[PDB]
């Protein structure tokens, strides 16, 4: 493992002197008030204790050094309070202090690339006159064999997709519906969590099931023959659990993308971006919940195809 | 905790060869001491050939490994020339250990030595002489020089030598290959009124008798030998199981509700034509009284070397089964004799379908002639088979290595390179063989190797080494040779092996 | 002392020592090899054969080493191999100059941050400067002798004694598929093993090739699905003893009837439902091969991991070892399977190919299985180096022409600009003399005679030593006419890696400590 940060070293260490434990402990409490301020504090520190200690060793009090030190620190506080001076904020300001904050932490090779693409997803966020929160940028990592490769995408990211690809993907105007219900899970007979020794039940069960599979895809077959009736107008939807191809082909067949295997975090930033209920039922009810998409795009590499979603309403995710 | 790489590497290596060379040197000539070698189990054994004692021997390193692993290799394709090549391995390795740590690499010798074992190979191939049906008139002549070669080897009686070569001119119809190893030997034990008899067919040896054994036919017609695993004895069958006692009827109910089942078997098993029941469990007491009373034959204890022989020789078939048999799967015979003789009784089969195995009986009358006097007739048997087989064939001995040594030392001083002073020692190290000969044999090698190579200076004959009257003689008039072939295969072996060990330079190792 | 527990040896002084020992140990049992030269290392670790090799490859496999600065460099070694095909202790030697050269610099009292620029720079100097010395080119790539010829200069490296036939067969075996130009694949040629006569023997064969007897009747039709299966032939009926000596017949027959039956049945459910042929790997019996003989049904004997493996990863089927006869869901897309006799062995042979795609298995024979390896080795090394994905290779003189030329030109530009970045132009141009060193040293000759006498004849760049005795001394040949060329960007990658390594290496370079627990 590399580094070069204070705080991370500092985190992370094997410090053999207690006493230096508490410093590095009581220095690292102290960081989360403003960025990065736990470097170059402890020389100035040292510093001054080794002057006390020297001081101490002539002849002297340390309550008079305290009260010089203190003395000195106000003094030093107002000359800070009256040398400050405004600026007006603009994108050279911003370039600049991202571009040395760069090259204070990576190299002087790769730090003109991130820093545009930072400057750019915070004019895209900020917009308002609201203090900014940074819990709406989220930073995804991928294995590919080059090493700069950047890129700033202005919607949704998903992971999984389809195990039957290649059959459309210039899909415009698109109808997200999130739920839950329990479409293909397996195909293995289950009862409640027991088992038993009779197979009638458990085959009639399975039966029941699988009608009821059967109407469930009916009901939303005929719900995307209603609220559609063309190409141009697509659907997709979101489940967690498997999908079977037999069905996957016959709602493909009309025009309608049902996808397989999501994470949570994944519907949660859907209906947090977009905004749509998470029901437990597919029947006919009102198109208030299902959340609009602009752009639906399908990028292919590795062993897993990602689903790139953007043009969609209220552009807040980065 | 010290290691190096390069020259202790190789000193190292050489060091390790010299102790497994050591080790195996006084078995080489025909009259080598003998070897005591004794496990952990408790059981000791003598042996004086350089293949059983290389067999029975581990080494823990690499090189000693590598060695031993190319010897098994050349005694199992070849058959003869495993501790030659060994001895030449060490004698090379003793002549490159000092012009190694001189500051030489060792890149620059393998070119010379692969010059030189090929020059040595052409000059034994443009030396070799092979005759083969091109003179001696008719092949009437043949025949008697080779059995006077073969009798030439070992000072035996007129009356043996005759014998060997009737067994083994009698054995040369179907077989094919360059060893013995197909129909093989056994010595048996025993005496006669002659010293040696032939017979074509199996050999059955002493057989223990009963009350009534004289009750089976002596001579058959077409006897039918019974390939049954299963045996006919009182533990095997039974009179009485778990049932009631109360009277004396259940007894002879049981019995007889056994007796059906058995009948039934016997008369099932004996339907298909076989009557020469060979069981390899010894009979009983009324088994044989019930075999003669429905006139069939009966035996009892029979080793597996003699059912194979049987198998092999009667054209037999493997059963797995009891009952449930067919007609196809047996054997045919045409000749079962029974001749006893002194105190065994000897049983003969003769006139197998397939003429492959024939008995040479040796028997004198002693208990020491039996185990003694066996090595000669091993060695005439291979010199038979080897003249035989073979076309190309040199004289044997010490007279070829000389030679080609002389040629090479001749060759080397018309050569302006650092390439002489290593063919030089190739040449030197090629003289092993007599002196190592002469060492076996209890005598002086220092005052033979003087006068080989004062009569090699100018001659260029076959004059080798001898053994009885301790002088040198002509080894092509000795009536010895050596087929052209193994010599070759044994020096190619010897600079692959040399090559081997000089390529390695140092060794890795790897703890997990 | 403060942050360390009494295990490393790490500070502010073991920089300019440990960091550089390290990789000079680790580099030091390398430099043996390099050439055609016979320098057999035996490796032991756990098969327990004593096997000797050549190439570093599986010598840097098997060796386990402690230090990150040795581990640093091994991910470069793996980075390099799958890029490109052959390259790998260029990089280390490289590395082990430059480090070697930069400890004198550190020694004398010159900062990291100057030697690192000026070694950038010396990089981009060279990289600009490479293209530049480019002599033939590839023309047709459908001939024989254009692509035998590379292929023979690419195995002289390995074997020195037979590299003809070997470069011969693997050119025949290239051009029977599909050439550089449009799409060519790595996976699609196989080496199989026959124990039998010695090298001399070899020949090419397109298909599939495996030694698998046949016990049945050879089956030359197209409906023949292929059903493989994990061990069908294990044991569905499991049989205990009862007494000591024999029990009941009447139970022992009903028993075998029964077994019979079911094993009838099973068989008649897997030949009905669509496949004439079954793929067992377990034992035989007898009643087996009846029913196999009687039914017209092919079976199998030898088995193998790797066999199955071959035929899941190439078909897409799945075994599926079950008691009770299951469904057919193995279907494939073979059809034409044939039986040859080749070396007096059965031998199966697929045929289903439609101008794409096709594959390949060239038929190899050896004395014992330690001859192979090497073999199978030059072949895979020779596959790889015929791969460029370029129509035009732009070969350039290697064995060490070039590097001379690259050097001098690193050098005459150094002296040019001023400033104190001159120190580490001239490092990185001395550092290119390790190469011609290498290979005199590991012949039979010095090299400081080899050096000046490839200084003194002419800058042309054509002129490298030799490997007879009559090249020793002079060392004045031209490798141009003889047929002697390496890959450009096989080059230009290892230098790349080895500039890469270097520079973090000289990076991190502090104090090493520990984590806690
Ligand atoms: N027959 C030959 N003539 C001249 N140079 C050779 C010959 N064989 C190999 N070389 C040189 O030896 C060097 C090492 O080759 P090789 O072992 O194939 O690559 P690596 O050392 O990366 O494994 C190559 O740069 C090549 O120029």
């Amino acid at each position: 493992k590399l580094t070069k940060d204070g705080n991370v070293l500092l985190h992370e260490m094997q410090i053999q002197h207690p006493t230096a434990s508490l410093i590095a402990k009581v220095a690292t409490a102290q960081d989360d008030i403003t960025g990065d301020g736990t470097t170059s504090n402890v020389l100035i520190i040292g510093e001054l204790l080794k002057q006390a200690d020297l001081y101490i060793s002539e002849g002297l009090h340390p309550r008079i050094i305290t009260e010089g030190f203190e003395a000195a620190k106000e003094k030093a506080l107002q000359f800070l309070e009256e040398v400050k001076v405004s600026r007006e904020m603009d994108r050279e300001t911003l370039i600049d202090v991202a571009r040395t904050s760069l090259r204070t932490k990576v190299h002087a090779e790769l730090a003109d690339v991130l820093t545009e693409a930072v400057v750019d997803s915070i004019l895209a966020i900020k917009k308002q006159d609201e203090p900014i929160d940074l819990f709406m940028i989220e930073i995804m990592e991928m294995k590919h064999k080059s090493e700069t490769d950047t890129s700033l995408i202005r919607g949704l990211v998903l992971d999984h997709g389809a195990r039957h690809p290649d059959m459309k993907k210039r899909v415009e105007d698109a109808y997200i519906l999130t739920c839950n219900v329990s479409l293909e899970y397996e195909k293995t007979e289950v009862n409640s969590g027991f088992f038993y020794k009779s197979a009638e039940e458990r085959e009639k069960l399975v039966k029941a099931e699988r009608k009821f599979i059967e109407d469930r895809v009916k009901k939303i077959i005929e719900l995307k023959r209603k609220v559609c009736g063309d190409s141009d107008k697509g659907f997709v939807v979101i489940n967690q659990k498997g999908i079977d191809p037999f069905s996957l082909d016959a709602l493909s067949k009309e025009g309608i993308v049902a996808l397989r295997r999501a994470k949570r975090r994944n519907m949660e930033r859907l209906t947090l971006a977009c905004g749509g209920v998470a029901l437990n039922s597919f029947d006919d009810l009102s198109p208030d919940c299902l959340g609009h998409a602009g752009l639906v795009y399908e990028y292919t590499l590795g062993e897993e195809k990602f689903t790139f979603i953007e043009k969609c309403n209220n552009p807040r995710s980065v | 905790t010290d290691s190096s790489q390069g020259i202790p590497q190789l000193v190292s290596n050489i060091s390790a060869c010299q102790v497994i060379a050591e080790a195996v040197r006084t078995t080489l000539g025909p009259r080598g001491m003998d070897k005591l070698i004794v496990d952990g189990r408790g059981k000791a054994t003598i042996s004086n050939d350089g293949a059983t004692i290389l067999k029975l021997l581990d080494v823990v390193h690499p090189a000693a490994k590598t060695l031993v692993d190319i010897a098994k290799s050349q005694d199992a394709e070849v058959g003869d020339g495993t501790t030659s090549v060994t001895l030449l391995a060490a004698e090379f390795l003793k002549q490159v250990k000092p012009y190694v740590e001189e500051g030489l690499h060792p890149q620059i010798i393998i070119r010379a030595f692969r010059t030189a074992t090929q020059l040595a190979v052409n000059k034994i191939k443009e030396i070799a002489v092979t005759v083969k049906k091109a003179d001696k008139v008719e092949q009437r002549k043949l025949l008697e020089k080779c059995a006077m070669t073969a009798l030439s080897s070992k000072l035996i009686s007129q009356q043996k030598a005759f014998f060997a070569k009737m067994v083994v001119d009698a054995v040369m119809m179907l077989d094919d290959l360059l060893q013995l190893k197909m129909i093989g030997i056994k010595k048996v034990q025993g005496g006669a009124l002659e010293d040696s008899q032939l017979v074509a067919g199996v050999a059955f040896k002493k057989t223990f008798s009963y009350a009534g054994f004289e009750m089976q036919p002596k001579k058959y017609h077409n006897p039918k030998i019974a390939l049954l695993n299963v045996e006919l004895e009182l533990k095997a069958e039974k009179d009485n199981a778990e049932i009631r006692v109360h009277t004396v009827e259940d007894y002879q109910a049981i019995v007889d509700a056994e007796w059906n089942i058995l009948y039934d078997k016997l008369e099932k098993i004996h339907h298909s034509g076989a009557k020469v029941v060979l069981s390899k469990l010894p009979i009983g007491d009324v088994a044989t009284q019930y075999f003669a009373d429905r006139d069939m034959f009966c035996a009892g204890r029979v080793p597996e070397e003699d059912l194979k022989r049987t198998m092999m020789a009667c054209g037999g078939s493997i059963q797995t089964s009891v009952n449930a048999l067919s007609a196809d799967v047996l054997g045919r015979c045409q000749v079962f004799e029974e001749t006893q003789i002194g105190g065994e009784r000897y049983n003969f089969f003769t006139g197998c379908p397939k003429a492959k195995t024939c008995t040479f009986i040796l028997r004198g009358g002693a208990e020491q002639f039996m185990e003694e006097t066996e090595r000669s007739l091993h060695d005439a048997i291979m010199i038979v088979r080897r003249a035989i087989k073979n076309d190309s064939v040199v004289a044997g001995g010490g007279a070829i290595e000389m030679e080609l040594s002389k040629y090479l030392r001749d060759y080397s001083r018309t050569i302006p390179g650092k390439q002489q002073l290593l063919i030089g020692a190739y040449a030197k190290a090629l003289e092993i063989i007599p002196r190592q000969l002469c060492d076996n044999a209890g005598f002086d090698a220092t005052n033979i190797l003087n006068k080989l190579r004062a009569r090699h200076a100018q001659g260029g004959t076959w004059y080798g080494v001898d053994i009885n009257n301790e002088d040198i003689a002509d080894n092509f008039e000795a009536f010895v040779w050596e087929p052209a072939m193994v010599r070759i295969n044994a020096l190619t072996a010897a600079s692959e092996a040399a090559c081997l060990i000089v390529s390695v330079d140092e060794t890795i190792k790897n703890p997990r | 002392m403060l942050k360390e527990g009494a295990k490393h040896f790490s500070g502010l002084e073991e920089a300019v020592y440990r960091n550089i020992q390290a990789c000079k140990e680790l580099a030091q049992t390398t430099r043996t090899a390099y050439g055609p030269n016979g320098m057999n290392k035996m490796v032991i670790n756990h098969l327990e054969k004593l096997f000797v090799t050549n190439d570093a490859a599986t010598i840097l496999r098997e060796l386990e080493v402690q230090h990150p600065a040795a581990k640093m460099i091994v991910m470069a070694s793996h980075m390099q191999e799958q890029e490109v095909g052959d390259g790998t202790n260029f990089v280390l030697v490289f590395a082990g100059a430059l480090l070697e050269l930069a400890e004198e610099l550190l020694r004398i009292g010159l900062s990291v941050s100057e030697v690192i620029e000026g070694y950038e720079i010396a990089c981009r100097k060279a990289h600009e400067i490479l293209p530049n010395l480019v002599c033939c080119s590839a023309k047709n790539l459908r001939d024989i002798d254009e692509v035998s010829s590379l292929l023979r200069t690419s195995i002289m490296s390995k074997q020195y004694g037979n590299e003809v036939f070997l470069a011969k067969l693997i050119a025949q075996a290239c051009v029977s598929i599909f050439p550089d130009s449009g799409h060519f694949n790595v996976d699609n040629i196989r080496v199989c093993k026959i124990l039998g006569s010695g090298i001399s023997s070899s020949s090419v064969l397109h298909g599939m090739v495996f030694k698998k007897e046949t016990e049945g009747d050879v089956t030359s039709v197209k409906d023949a699905k292929i059903a493989v299966y994990s061990c069908p032939f294990d044991g569905m009926i499991t049989e205990t003893k009862g007494t000591v000596l024999i029990k009941t017949a009447e139970e022992l027959m009903n028993f075998s009837k029964g077994e019979e039956n079911l094993m009838d049945a099973q068989v008649k459910a897997i030949a009905d439902t669509g496949a004439n042929v079954v793929v067992t790997g377990g034992k035989v019996a007898d009643m087996a091969l009846h029913y196999a003989n009687k039914y017209n049904i092919m079976l199998v004997r030898l088995n193998s991991k790797w066999d199955l493996r071959r035929l899941c990863k190439t078909v897409g089927a799945t075994a599926l070892p079950r008691l009770t006869p299951p469904v057919l869901e193995e279907m494939g897309h073979c059809d034409s399977v044939y039986l040859s006799e080749v070396g007096d062995t059965q031998v199966v042979v697929f045929k289903h190919e439609k101008e794409d795609g096709a594959i390949s298995t060239i038929v190899l024979r050896g004395s014992t299985d330690n001859l192979m390896d090497d073999i199978e080795r030059a072949v895979d090394d020779g596959v790889n180096t015929f791969k460029v994905l370029t129509r035009d290779k732009r070969l350039v003189p290697g064995g060490g022409a070039t590097e001379i030329e690259l050097a001098k030109q690193i050098t005459s530009y150094g002296e040019t600009c001023p400033g104190l970045e001159q120190y580490a132009i001239k490092k990185f141009a001395e550092a290119f003399e390790a190469i011609p060193r290498a290979l005199a040293e590991n012949s039979g000759v010095k090299a400081n005679e080899v050096i000046s006498k490839l200084y003194a004849v002419h800058q042309e760049g054509n002129k490298n030593v030799g490997l007879d005795i009559e090249a020793e001394v002079p060392a004045v040949k031209d490798m141009l006419e003889a047929g002697i060329l390496d890959t450009y960007l096989g080059k230009y990658w290892a230098i790349k890696l080895a500039t890469n390594a270097a520079v973090t290496v000289l990076r991190v370079d502090q104090i090493i400590m520990a984590k806690p627990a």
